[PDB]
């Protein structure tokens, strides 16, 4: 039988088949989460969306968005266990105040954390801020612009970053445990304020080590009528 | 309380043993 | 590319030892075996050093060198009769450490580099394994003095899985055997040390 | 001197540049010493055999289904019968298993088009013999007992013998240039909520279920020798055609069902034993 | 992060009447027993015959599984007032210290046999520097800071400068 | 000449392992030592495999190969003070098996290929050992299954002898030390087998 003619280009020239193009459009991570000045800051581990951030009904409640695992790019990243290059983080502060909110980049140190954390369990961080320690930092001034887009580098020892593990909560060899991230992004406010965070792949970005499709489940059929009532 | 696997199906390094084929 | 940077000193090959065919343990396929069942699996190079063919001369350089890059070739030979039938699949998963229990089905095997064995025809299959690892080198051996922070001797996993169960005739044989053979196409060793027993 | 600057222009201020798009322009600030420095892919880069597009993943063969064919199966009998819709495997029940590459990737899009390729691998030997007919049926479907209805469509008869495999391109013959996906564009139900008619009435869309079917019928009954097995398994592989197309990114219909654990803070969250 | 070879120089504070031999060894991954010299000899070594020449150079090769090594010191440490550490403090650290097992050793080959008229024991100075292809990357909080004669600035002359 | 005939299969070299310097046990020279006294002696390769530097990577190929031809180089480093004096001689005897107790004096050492070490100046000496054996190959290792009719691992003997006794000054050191180092300039191995522990 005939191979026919492709439908690509017929409706529009906006092709959405490229893997890189799919990974470069943003994914919401955190939807209206609190920043508290009693802590060092809100940690964001530098890694793309995947099964690592997937919600399962019954498990403990996290700050993460529940539908991260069901995004196109998360489904794509579940096929590739290697990634190299930069990620881009769009951070929006829910404010119009003149207080500066600093976003500090930490390179690959070997840990993997997220959310609000007191570094070395102190009870004071205004005199010893993470953004004024020496590390690369950028400021948001909500009165001018409540949003920002920052591109974090591939500052790590490894050739590739590991996308996912079989069990994300397994206590194994500690150096290998931290190889799923390339660093952290830490947001520190002056006063208590909320933020939202998106993530996408940079221009300088590659994926490799194709694993093929995993075992999956769906129940989409059940929550829809057919075309015959 | 799943911080490590049981000793029957594991090689010292707290991972699935190559001997234990039934894991799948 | 990374070889020249990762190792200040030059790397060495021992083709006469490493690039020869070496058989490993025999695999039994039965009529009881269902689709997706693991017949055998190998974490490489670990399992070719200290479980399979332990007295092989292929393993001699691993005693002295601490690091290396490894490209392998694995031949599979089946021997079922003409009144039997079935399908087996062998596939490779690169940098499989703490990801062996996911993407580990027949479907994932068909996606990744693989070979397919018909159990009646007895066709031979040769899968080629390049070195695809998140570091420059893989560690060869664990040691009491060495760190436990890095798990050595595993840059990949090989799976032998049932694609279609073995079937036989009336009063026929209820099993048949497959034999794997391995060789290094490109084994470069780095970081010389005192010789140790393997695992 | 300090002369006045009379140059000016009207502007429309936006908070982000190229936020929705996957390509074009970006206003991203590099967290680097050099603001124009990028990651090097001189030595470490993507391997040439790796898929570059979603269509490349759809071109990988994947085992869709299996069925048995025995000597007891009379002529005209349906060995295989399915609605071949790459959107959903079932309309009337839950799915759980290893979905094919082309189905997985098609689940990310709202629209698909172009031919679909099938491959039938007969798990047999030289002493097995018989004939089957593969048929692609559109709009109108055939009765289970009426083989003639299947024969009147787009068919390929395969004589099983020394050759134990046959390829089959399923033509794209529909009233529209593309078909919309039967799965949902967005589904906020996460905790297996007990559905009612009000939930369905306030759905994202309406499932346009496909009536296009692929069937395999017995032409000549399987007549193997007494020394071999009387029944054989047939593996049915599937992939997108060379002109398979996808469009309209959406929520993935499929999601991992095995070994799903969310990340925690390492080492704060009780890692130190 | 750091990478590339590290250079050493061993200056023997001696005279012409001192004589002996030592062996310098760079040992990676696996370390040798203190009493097992043979284990050290099997690695990357340089034997130096002490005599008229009283100095020897030694390039330590970079032989590791990664192209660079991450620093064992912390990226950020907000502790300033020598706070008594606990496991909760360590659990909420910036990272995990990937401690190196790479060792440089100096062993006696031929026992030192100086004349009776001179000293029986000599000091050996061990200098160190980065190689010609030594590399550094990823700016962080300095692990070291001045420990001697540290006084913060005050307002001059308002803060009691006028005697 | 005989290499190509004696072995039907090709011979192998492992220069990276075998052609490196490896120190062996330390030698003590005292004032009590008289002329013609043996300070040390080595049956080669046997003594460099299973007594001296047993964990050396130089010894790795001897585990797997049964035959070989071997040309060696031995450096000697002495460390006596400027108020001492004495003479030591090191010599080689080719195919010495059951002829070690004859032609074994200082005079025989001066006739055969040798090096001379002054204990005050601390001059280095390098003796070159070719392969001069009555057979084509020397056997590397004994084994329980192997024959006892041929004594393996000995194609030559090295002797370290006092030529003139060590002397010292008033209240001076009554001894000083010499350290030998060895390497193979041309080690060709033949007849591959399963790996075994050395002796």
């Amino acid at each position: 039988f005939s191979d026919g003619v492709t439908a690509m280009g017929f409706q529009s020239l906006d092709t959405q088949v490229s893997i890189k193009d799919i990974l470069r459009r943003p994914v919401l991570l955190f939807n209206h989460v609190e920043l508290d000045p009693d802590y060092t800051g809100f940690f964001i581990p530098i890694m793309p969306p995947s099964r690592m951030m997937q919600y399962k009904s019954g498990d403990k409640e996290t700050s993460f968005q529940r539908l991260i695992g069901r995004t196109p790019q998360a489904a794509i990243m579940n096929l590739f266990r290697f990634w190299r290059g930069s990620l881009r983080y769009t951070i929006i502060i829910h404010s119009t105040d003149g207080h500066p909110i600093y976003v500090t980049h930490v390179p690959h140190t070997g840990n993997r954390v997220y959310g609000l954390m007191k570094v070395n369990n102190l009870h004071e961080y205004t005199k010893v801020p993470i953004f004024g320690c020496g590390l690369t930092t950028e400021m948001i001034i909500p009165s001018v612009n409540p949003s920002i887009c920052v591109e974090v580098p591939f500052d790590t020892e490894n050739n590739w970053a590991v996308t996912f593990d079989e069990d994300a909560q397994r206590n194994y060899s500690w150096r290998d445990k931290g190889d799923t991230v390339t660093g952290h992004l830490v947001v520190t406010p002056v006063v208590s304020v909320y933020m939202s965070v998106w993530v996408e792949a940079g221009d300088d970005f590659e994926v490799s080590n194709f694993y093929g499709p995993p075992s999956v489940k769906t129940n989409d059929w059940n929550y829809a009528f057919s075309d015959e009532h | 309380p799943h911080r490590f696997l049981p000793a029957n199906v594991s090689n010292r390094w707290n991972e699935y043993s190559s001997a234990y084929l039934p894991r799948v | 590319g990374d070889l020249v940077i990762a190792s200040s000193e030059p790397t060495q090959q021992f083709r006469s030892l490493t690039n020869r065919w070496m058989p490993i343990n025999s695999i039994r396929v039965t009529v009881n075996g269902k689709r997706n069942d693991l017949l055998a699996q190998y974490y490489i190079p670990e399992d070719f050093l200290s479980t399979h063919a332990k007295c092989a001369p292929n393993t001699i350089p691993f005693e002295t060198y601490v690091y290396g890059k490894y490209e392998l070739e694995m031949k599979f030979v089946a021997n079922g009769n003409k009144f039997q039938c079935g399908k087996v699949i062998i596939s490779v998963k690169f940098d499989s450490y703490q990801a062996d229990n996911i993407n580990t089905g027949f479907q994932a095997a068909l996606s990744r580099p693989h070979i397919m064995l018909d159990l009646s025809t007895n066709n031979e299959g040769v899968l080629k394994i390049p070195f695809r690892y998140h570091r420059a080198f893989v560690r060869n051996q664990t040691h009491k003095t060495a760190t436990a922070g890095v798990r050595p001797g595993k840059f990949a996993s090989i799976y032998v899985q049932v694609l279609s169960p073995l079937q036989t005739g009336e009063g026929g044989a209820n099993d048949m055997f497959i034999r794997p053979f391995y060789r290094y196409t490109r084994a470069e060793f780095a970081g010389m040390s005192y010789k140790v027993p393997l695992t | 001197d300090k002369p006045k600057d009379v140059s000016s222009i009207t502007i429309i201020p936006k908070p982000r540049l190229g936020f929705p798009h996957g390509k074009g322009k970006s206003d991203a600030v590099a967290m680097r010493v050099n603001p124009v420095a990028l990651t090097s892919f001189q030595d470490v880069s993507a391997y040439p055999d790796e898929p570059r597009t979603t269509l490349d993943i759809a071109r990988i063969w994947g085992l869709r289904s299996t069925f048995n064919w025995g000597s007891g199966d009379e002529h005209g009998k349906e060995l295989f019968n399915t609605v071949l819709d790459p959107g959903l495997r079932f309309y009337d029940q839950d799915y759980e298993g290893q979905i094919t590459p082309m189905e997985y990737v098609t689940g990310l899009y709202n629209f698909w088009s172009g031919p679909i390729e099938l491959r039938f691998d007969f798990v047999s030997n030289a002493f097995h013999t018989g004939t089957v007919i593969i048929s692609a049926e559109y709009n109108r479907s055939s009765t289970n007992t009426d083989e003639c209805q299947s024969h009147s469509t787009y068919t390929k008869t395969f004589h099983l013998g020394e050759q134990k495999s046959v390829h089959f391109t399923v033509p794209y013959i529909y009233d529209t240039v593309v078909r919309r996906n039967t799965a949902s564009a967005y589904l906020p139900v996460t905790d297996y909520d007990k559905v009612d008619n009000v939930s369905r009435a306030q759905a994202m869309g309406i499932r346009a279920e496909s009536k296009m079917r692929v069937k395999v019928r017995v032409v000549n009954v399987l007549r193997p020798v007494a020394s071999t097995t009387s029944t054989i398994e047939v593996l049915v592989y599937m992939r997108g055609g060379k002109n398979y197309a996808l469009h309209g990114l959406k929520q993935s219909t499929y999601w991992p069902s095995n070994s799903v654990v969310p990340i925690d803070s390492f080492p704060p969250d009780g890692y130190d034993p």
